[PDB]
């Protein structure tokens, strides 16, 4: 919600858009329907994948036995051990909990940014050839056939 | 004609936590927390040693209740169950026991051999050393790997036997020292009231005296037995001299220590599955960074954590708003 | 300052707006004055509260005695203990110092975002019915009575 | 790429702008050329410097001997020691790896934000006195001499 | 007509650090660092044991200077002050002392009882065992919980007494072994030059010899005294046999160990306030994640940190503009 | 006419990793990871003690091969090389050795002095105590700091010497106890078959008996020698009594312990450079937070990390696209 698009000025999502994360709708006299934007979806899929790999795999791991056995005259060194185990417990629990919380915020905001950026890429091409009717929609002043919609999606629009 | 910009939604009910907001429904997520286990005790490439009704002490010494066991070849860790009591049957102290347990927890080669044959090595001495404390099928017996040497009718001559290590591995030698309850029992067993036991090698020298002292009965025995061990280096030579109280080595073990490991206590079933990470309740199929299954593990483990949920968003905020 | 609103194109803050974090000013022939936007203010208050709770409370804590006593022939194990205590000191000091620094940056940027988003929600409603005079102000081309201002704040404006 | 400017609607960078991080181009009948925006460049230089100092220097460091020597009957306490050393290894490796990854994302986004903000500072001044020709460029409707460009860079433009 | 968008400002002078900028004034903040303490030593639900002029050794043994103390019922931790010197008054070594201190640091039930009554248990032996080293009000005395058994005119017969634990708790039994400076002093105290002390239970067996040796005077005594202890299990039976040198148990303690804790050294006043976290300088009212008061704490404590400020913004950048 | 907004680019090939993207070229960066070392062993303000062909034991005891050494004044840490074998030349156990090494690892004042002069202190006894095990230039010798006291023709009288510490520092006193292989060798060396060695001070009391036992030859010796030590407090008085087997102190050391440190094992050259952080391969010029040079270090060190690259962007994404 940091970029005001997802759940913001674009009020809802499309369950109808099954082939990707971000995309377009469009309505013609030749029909209508959904289409994902491959470039940004694939970029996001790629970025988020690197993110998950980083969190999962940058974790270094040493072969360790952990358990220790001390007799009833070694209580002090038994408690040192407990202190170590408990210390790492506290460190890992906290930084794990907060790592997920923080990365989760960042991830959702990342998606929000991609939607706002995509919306702006369209707005920028169309300029005053369409009117921003709100909710992420542009209404063309001219007549926009299938080849022309394809150009807006391509990023090829070309018209003052 | 219209063109709209917009984003995906679906029937997902996955829910994640963010820093600003809780319980946020998202379109896609992954779990980062391993929160379940195998139910089984597995291998680490290699299988674990199961002691069952015995424990390390009972196993090494040859408690008479551990005959139906001997399965040593090589192992990645030791398993003891809640039924693991038959160990030291004659009451006494097993010296540096926790230490031995740790160093024996993963062995890559392990073979039992007859260090000092009962028959040939002790002329001039006895071999009726049994006890109701260490009994098999009702009759009094004794450890299978130790020999209770006693006096041959009225005379316990200074005994002296040696062993040179030629196995090309470390040899683990165990022995005992008997502590009678009274000064007269010291007599009827080993004659010589002034008695001593002496063990010696390149890096081991100790003398023991009989600590004759009144004490309570444990397993019907007022006497005590102290168990000792050492790791005899290749080519080295351990030497035993005694005038009484020596519970001699009968069998020793030749071994190759890998790297250390641990002992797990668990009644979970042993299987042939393979794992990189083992916990007392079961193995972790783990490639995830964190787990909350159990703090005490053996292997390459996800970090133990006290969380109950660590779901990480990959998708966007889901608003199916149809 | 990441979203250029707070301390940016809206140059200063209002000490006159006492009833919330973000809001409006407005000027009529019926007078003038401040008013907080309840929706975003409450949303921010909620978000920031969750943030503080997370940092304060996700911290797990184990009963521990910490002190150890070792004699003058246990120096090695005494130093192991010192190593453990000192190690956690270094870990906690660093990750605490940087956690505050990082979260502080994020919090301020969050507030900045909320102001820009609010400013855009207005801009979007008014469209060409008012002129952006800068510094977060819109000057109406028509005549805007109290009920009408209330509509812009409501998000109900309704007029081409 | 979070603010869609760097590598986004401004497609490329200028190797020709050697005197700073962000800046302007401009083209006259008196010639053309590059010029860095000193205020934002210096602000970024300052911010990023503080960032680097924080990461490098908030790290607390204790005099420690680390090495321990244990005999062959102290194997348990030797492994406790190994557990401590290995534990801190895992902690420091992870939080270091992820700290660089996370701060790197944030730094690049910071630069992206500064370019978008600078672009908007210009857009805002010029208003309808120039046309947004895309790629970060504005084409004046009037005639813009050196003094006048200097005014846009100054933030002094002044004209409806 | 107009409408402006804008944000809050106030007279706040709260200042926080960010990653890009230092000393940033904000409208609202919270402190995350606990940097002050109670000034007092408190309870953990339960109150601490204060030893005052004594220390654990002196308390347990019954140093004559610790009579005005005995306040044991149950406690959450032990407090020693910088005035805690009266402990071992007769010079010697208290065996496994740090270990005992650790295990005794939190006890949930603790009652002193007469294990071996001075009067009835030692016929055939003495009771003039006092020393100027352990003196009360000028006169020579001895530990209140131990008995210095000596020879009854020219004869020290082999003594043998036993105790069976029926308290339904663990019993902590302390005793001593005397080491005379010379071979003749060994004579005039215990007659038998060849003397021994033997303690024995289900899991304790030791023998002691008199380590007769020339050494310097400490507290006017060239002799030494070694203090020993053990935790007698329920139903178990400790047994004492000796021909001299036995500084016998007079009082023992029956106890219920909770979970371990710690000992704090501090001259801070003890109060009835309650706390989840205790440090030597005072208690932390702590629900914050971090503290910089003191590294060594007992309880559920904020993480010790070397920071001096960890202020976390909750409000926005404060831009009032006058 | 047209003014443009834009950003810097250059010929930089610096590459950093982000959370979303790998191998991103940027215009400016800094390294956070120290990944190289000095090649040298340095000082910590103060210089290290080099033992060379000796080890701590051989140095302290005065192994005959360590004469060309004595360079002690004060040091920040000890260095041993892979050529450090001449230490305990007469076979035996050096008691609490690792502990002594740790406490001696950094000393701020250290002076050798003659505690008991060979000439004057032992009338009634010998001085032909040498051995082929401890030989110099082919001939049989002995430790320079210890005296092998033997019987003066057929008689070993009870010896008794004392020392009072007046150095105004702690004094480190070492001594030995000889354990003959046979009961007859105990005779020809020290006459008295029943022999004892007794050391005593304010906080040290021990007795030793000759543990006469058959054992293998090490360095041609079947006998053993146990080495002991203690730190004599200022004003205190250590006392030696013996009837045989005492390998007496000849030289002791008066020292001022700083704070503890460590021992590094390395064949790297020692130089006069200065460092805050020392590793076995070399010193770290380190003001960076992390290093991957070596886990085991002495000093104020960057955190050891298993990374190979920790490059932190300071500049922007470098996009020349021309
Ligand atoms: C002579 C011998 O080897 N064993 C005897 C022991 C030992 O005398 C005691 O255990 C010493 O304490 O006693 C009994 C028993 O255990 O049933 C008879 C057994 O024959
Ligand atoms: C016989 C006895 O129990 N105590 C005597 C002790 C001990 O003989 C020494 O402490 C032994 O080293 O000496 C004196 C003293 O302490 O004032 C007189 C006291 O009566
Ligand atoms: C009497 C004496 O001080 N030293 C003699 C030792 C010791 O008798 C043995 O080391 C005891 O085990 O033996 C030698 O064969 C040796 O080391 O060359 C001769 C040497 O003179």
């Amino acid at each position: 919600g940091l970029f005001g698009a997802i759940a913001g000025f674009i009020e809802g999502g499309w369950t109808g858009m099954i082939d990707g994360w971000y995309g377009y709708h469009h309505q013609n006299e030749q029909g209508s329907g959904y289409a994902a934007d491959q470039k940004s979806t694939q970029n996001a899929i790629d970025g988020i994948t690197s993110k998950v790999n980083s969190v999962i795999e940058k974790m270094n791991t040493q072969f360790t036995a952990v358990g220790k056995e001390f007799n009833n005259l070694e209580r002090r060194i038994e408690n040192l051990n407990k202190k170590v185990d408990d210390g790492f417990l506290d460190v890992w629990t906290y930084n794990a909990e907060l790592l997920v919380l923080l990365e989760n915020e960042r991830t959702l905001d990342f998606h929000d940014s991609n939607v706002r950026n995509l919306y702006e890429k369209v707005k920028s091409q169309l300029r005053n050839n369409a009117k921003e009717i709100g909710n992420g929609c542009f209404e063309f002043y001219h007549k926009c056939d299938d080849e022309c919609m394809e150009s807006v999606k391509n990023g090829t629009y070309d018209y003052p | 004609d219209t063109i709209c910009v917009g984003y995906h939604a679906n029937n997902s009910t996955d829910t994640v936590d963010t820093v600003l907001e809780k319980n946020v429904t998202v379109t896609h997520s992954v779990n980062l927390l391993e929160d379940s286990h195998n139910g089984k005790l597995c291998s680490l490439g290699i299988a674990p040693l199961q002691l069952g009704k015995c424990n390390v002490a009972g196993w090494l010494l040859g408690n008479p209740e551990c005959d139906l066991l001997l399965t040593a070849n090589s192992w990645s860790y030791i398993i003891e169950t809640s039924n693991s009591e038959n160990g030291t049957c004659y009451p006494g102290e097993f010296i540096d026991y926790e230490e031995l347990r740790e160093q024996l927890s993963s062995v890559s080669s392990f073979e039992k051999f007859e260090i000092f044959p009962k028959a040939s090595s002790w002329p001039n001495h006895e071999t009726k050393g049994v006890t109701a404390a260490c009994s098999y099928s009702g009759a009094s017996s004794f450890y299978r790997n130790l020999l209770w040497i006693t006096k041959k009718g009225t005379s316990y001559p200074k005994l002296s036997k040696s062993y040179t290590n030629n196995k090309g591995k470390e040899v683990l030698v165990l022995w005992g020292v008997h502590h009678p309850p009274s000064v007269s029992e010291q007599q009827s067993l080993y004659q010589n009231a002034d008695a001593y036991v002496s063990v010696g090698s390149s890096k081991y020298n100790r003398r023991f005296a009989p600590e004759i002292a009144a004490r309570p009965k444990v397993r019907g025995q007022a006497g005590r037995m102290n168990y000792y061990w050492t790791l005899l280096d290749q080519g080295d030579t351990i030497t035993f001299e005694a005038t009484g109280n020596l519970i001699a080595p009968w069998y020793a073990f030749a071994l190759n220590k890998g790297s250390d490991s641990g002992i797990i206590t668990s009644d979970a079933p042993v299987h042939n599955c393979d794992t990189r990470c083992q916990t007392p309740h079961g193995a972790l199929n783990s490639s995830l960074p964190f787990q909350n299954v159990h703090p005490i593990t053996i292997g390459e483990c996800p970090k133990y954590v006290k969380s109950t949920k660590l779901r990480m968003a990959t998708g966007l905020r889901n608003v199916p708003s149809r």
